[PDB]
RNA sequence: UUGUUGAUUUUGUGGGUGGUGGUGCA
């Protein structure tokens, strides 16, 4: 079955990429780039560093294109750093080029739902913390957070719980985004992770602990 | 006599050996009039110099240095001479991993009731004398007790049963340097001295933590230090700024004969 | 006079103002070092009210109270280095006090608590501790640096070296302690003291000025309860519990052989041996260095 | 140093 | 229980090159790359951003998307065990050219200017440091096997071939050979691009994985085999 | 205090507010 947020008995990897940096503009409205618009956010003040939307593609590609997505075991929830919430259908296929995802998310935030012919894409009401199950493990990714093995982690980890993770798809920010609703921040890689590589890394974890394989 | 006999005498003699036997002496009083506990110190340059000019042994030599050194030599204004006179000693390339590490031992045991200037010297000190002998950083780190994410279970196992079963074994009545055990020791009193409440003392205690890039430490800059040089560089701050106040409210500031800041103190 | 001249008033008297907020520190100070031992529970109330208002003068004019007492711990150094205790009075005290109630004890660097700790710790080293006054006015120390720290928890090696010799100089030496350096061998403590009664820990600071065998039991049993709060916020999280509390293990032990009946340093001792039971002394690891890409 | 997701600089 | 090395400070492992055969490393090749360069100014041909162009060219624009070659060298490039300096990156055009890839390059993450740097490097043959001491992305002269290590295994990634655990395949294969591994950066198409230069073809997970996700699945099993975290 | 005027401002101390806002509904 496609998990819906709906249902909260059934265990599941819950993906949270907060501070997600999207936003539209009109001169019509269209999402806002680094590359793309740097002298119109110049004149909105915003330093050009915190305006790229495709961070969190990367991570939505990778994180969608994932195994255990495809054995429907994953629901990604994307935080607007302007404080939208966005709920991501695991059977939706975002567009693989950056500029068609644009358009896309231009259409969720004006709009609000996605529907092709239930919503692809669907804007939802915070906070984050009701949507999620009811009972379930809640972990932010921190570089400073001691390094601890995701297979080992989810494996002591209880099996009607369900795992959040809390991923910062801001280029540069302090990792306190989401401090107030998880309980322990933790270290996944020795080194420094971009947003991307880690959700890879963490999928590939639960992945090979609950053998989806 | 002590003072001057390095320079002013033993050069003048036909024959200085003959002053081993007083120098022996000197070196060897303990006497309980603490004016006297001094002596040994002072006998040690005369004593060096002459080891150096003709290769005598003093018997058991690095014992009685090890003996020497207690609370008493970090406050005795002649430290400064003695330091001066340990580099040398410990600048030798025969010095046995354990000697090496029984002194440093002792010396973060003295660090531990020592004054933040006492503190100052010692860390460089100690720096200094652990890169001279590398074997000595198990000293600072024992490798065998990191727990690794990577370790199998059986190794974590084994782990918590050796951290159990693990006991100091440095003992600090013993005085043979190379008996004392100190090598499979560890320096927590260093690591206590990282929350020294001095920050810039602290910071220097944190250079522990940190790796040892830096090749050596000029102790010049350190041992010129005390209470004065701290309540001095306070007293001429080049930066002047309101100060953070207390949120709290405390009713009264002493106890009597609601809220008491000083329980204990009576009013 | 502050009614008299509000800021609102005229031009210049919030510079008028912040001169008095150092004006009343000195005042308070100043209060304090007069004898109130006639009138205390009257010199309680004008000293707390005094005090309360210079949490209001200082709440606006911070900067004015930081240079006036920053002249002060100044000023307290200069009278050490010639007179040494003898410049010490009560008002040193209780200044050092106002400082903890207004300023920000808890934290790193401070322009006023920094200076007030290294000075108050060079008072815990440097002073003798040869009289049952000097004694007391350390025992105090303590206290206040104590209560410096008490979110901050750092450590001050000074607090343990004048526990000790404090802890040893109302035993003498027992020819097993000459590590300690002892200033008066003659506070020894009598034999007959019965150790079992009731008395009272806290230190008048009046008889201070004035300063026999139950005087010595009171101030000595406040350093005790010094000692045992240090080890239960301090010394416990420090990774060398055990080296700090030896020496004084060995103290306390003392106590007990010599005073039987004597509770207090058997009811430390007992936690200490609580604490190091449960703390784990595994050897220290500080070089894990972080892998480098 | 660029470290995670900074990118490298824009002129 | 043991004394500390001479000098336990972490030092920056060294940066693999082909001219080093010997150690041992995980070789990664996006074959198949779709990177062609056309003057309108040079432009890296796109799916999207250029349609008309292609037809006339004739070639058919499924097979021009260079995003899919961008997003697996950004997750080759950013994975831990290039950090580790475990890993190189080879390049087959699906013109035939071969691209070197240093591991210290740091390839941009925004399409545009990945773009603006292969036509740079199609047309110049070579890009060089801001700092010019080295030369991050060279083209390299065919065929592969004489840049490969002396002793190598080399594997492709199959959809119908049996489906294996990468963390087991590296543990059982030696220590002193070296792990190379063929990725088609193609959208669709029969997975023999490199049927001539490997011995033996692997699947990964049963379900059909991207060309990023497989790449990403395989370097991760390499890094818990090596213990690399 | 105003571009000749007259208590509108000027000096100091405190001090709140997105608000000629837009847009969709009844």
């Amino acid at each position: 079955p496609v998990l819906t947020s709906k249902d909260k008995i059934t265990k599941r990897m819950i993906v949270v990429l907060a501070m997600a940096s999207l936003e539209t503009h009109k001169i019509k409205y269209v999402l806002l780039n680094c590359d793309d618009h740097q002298g119109l956010l110049k004149k909105m003040g915003r330093d050009i560093s915190e305006a790229r939307p495709d961070i969190t593609h990367q991570c939505l590609l990778t994180l969608l294109d994932s195994p255990i997505n495809k054995a429907g075991k994953l629901q990604v929830y994307i935080q607007t750093s302007r404080g939208i919430l966005i709920e991501v259908n695991p059977t939706v296929r975002i567009p693989r080029t950056f500029k068609r995802f644009s358009g896309l998310m231009v259409q969720l935030l004006h709009k609000l739902s996605i529907r092709s012919v239930e919503k692809l894409l669907k804007v939802i009401k915070n906070p984050i913390t009701d949507h999620l199950p009811t009972k379930c493990r809640k972990v932010t990714l921190s570089f400073d957070a001691p390094v601890i093995r995701v297979q080992d982690y989810i494996e002591k980890l209880d099996d009607d719980e369900s795992i959040c993770v809390f991923v910062g798809a801001m280029a540069r920010g302090k990792d306190n985004f989401a401090d107030e609703y998880v309980d322990e921040k933790v270290g996944l890689s020795n080194y420094p992770l971009s947003a991307s590589v880690a959700c890879s890394k963490f999928c590939h974890g639960a992945e090979d602990a609950w053998n989806i394989l | 006599i002590l003072l001057i006999l390095h320079k002013r005498i033993i050069p003048h003699f036909h024959t200085p050996t003959k002053l081993m036997d007083f120098l022996t002496d000197s070196y060897n009083l303990q006497s309980s009039n603490k004016n006297a506990g001094v002596v040994p110190i002072l006998a040690l340059n005369g004593l060096f110099e002459l080891m150096k000019r003709f290769n005598l042994e003093y018997p058991n030599f690095y014992m009685k240095l090890y003996q020497i050194i207690n609370p008493d030599l970090m406050h005795v204004k002649y430290r400064a001479r003695f330091f001066r006179l340990m580099d040398v000693f410990l600048s030798s390339t025969h010095l046995s991993a354990h000697l090496v590490a029984s002194f440093i031992k002792k010396l973060a045991r003295l660090t531990l009731e020592s004054p933040p200037s006492a503190i100052v010297t010692v860390i460089p000190f100690i720096y200094n004398l652990i890169r001279k002998h590398p074997n000595c950083m198990i000293m600072l780190h024992n490798p065998a007790f990191i727990s690794n994410p990577f370790q199998t279970p059986d190794q974590v196992a084994n782990l918590k049963t050796l951290k159990e079963n693990y006991v100091d074994p440095f003992d600090v009545h013993e005085s043979d340097p190379e008996l004392t055990h100190a090598l499979d020791s560890s320096l927590w009193e260093l690591a206590s001295l990282m929350e020294h409440y001095h920050p810039n003392v602290a910071t220097l205690a944190k250079i522990f933590a940190q790796p040892f890039k830096k090749l050596s430490y000029n102790m010049e800059d350190f041992l010129d230090w005390n209470y004065d040089s701290l309540l001095n560089a306070e007293s001429s701050r080049k930066l002047k700024t309101l100060p953070t106040l207390e949120f709290e409210a405390f009713t009264n500031v002493f106890d009597n004969e609601g809220n008491v800041y000083l329980p204990g103190v009576a009013w | 006079i502050i009614k008299a001249y509000q800021p609102k008033l005229a031009e210049g008297n919030k510079e008028k103002l912040g001169k008095f907020t150092a004006v009343l520190l000195r005042h308070i100070i100043f209060l304090s070092n007069q004898n109130y031992l006639k009138n205390v529970q009257s010199f309680k109330r004008t000293q707390n009210a005094l005090i309360s208002i210079l949490k209001s003068l200082s709440e606006k004019y911070n900067r004015e109270l930081s240079e006036e007492c920053r002249d002060y711990i100044n000023e307290m150094q200069a009278r050490y280095k010639k007179n040494h205790f003898d410049a010490l009075s009560n008002g040193d005290l209780v200044f050092f006090s106002i400082i903890g109630i207004l300023f920000s004890t808890s934290d790193q660097y401070h322009l006023v608590i920094t200076p007030a700790l290294i000075l108050m710790s060079q008072f815990l080293e440097q002073i003798k501790f040869n009289s049952l006054k000097r004694i007391a006015f350390g025992a105090v120390l303590v206290r206040i640096v104590s209560q410096y720290q008490r979110i901050s928890k750092r450590y001050i090696p000074e607090v343990v070296y004048f526990f000790q010799k404090i802890l040893l100089t109302f035993i003498v030496k027992p020819l097993d302690f000459e590590n300690i350096r002892l200033d008066s061998y003659e506070l020894g403590l009598p034999l007959d003291v019965d150790f079992t009664k009731k008395r009272s820990t806290i230190i008048p600071l009046h008889t201070l000025s004035t300063m026999p065998v139950d005087q010595c039991v009171s101030v000595l049993l406040n350093v005790m309860e010094s000692l045992d709060a240090t080890i239960s916020t301090v010394w416990k999280s420090l990774p060398a519990f055990n080296e700090i509390i030896l020496p004084i293990q060995q103290l306390l032990s003392a106590y007990t052989s010599k005073y039987s009946d004597f509770e207090k340093p058997r009811n430390i001792l007992n936690k200490v041996e609580k604490l190091t039971k449960f703390t784990e002394h595994i050897p220290l690891a500080l070089q894990n260095h972080k892998p480098v890409s | 140093r660029f470290k995670g997701d900074d990118d490298i600089p824009y002129k």
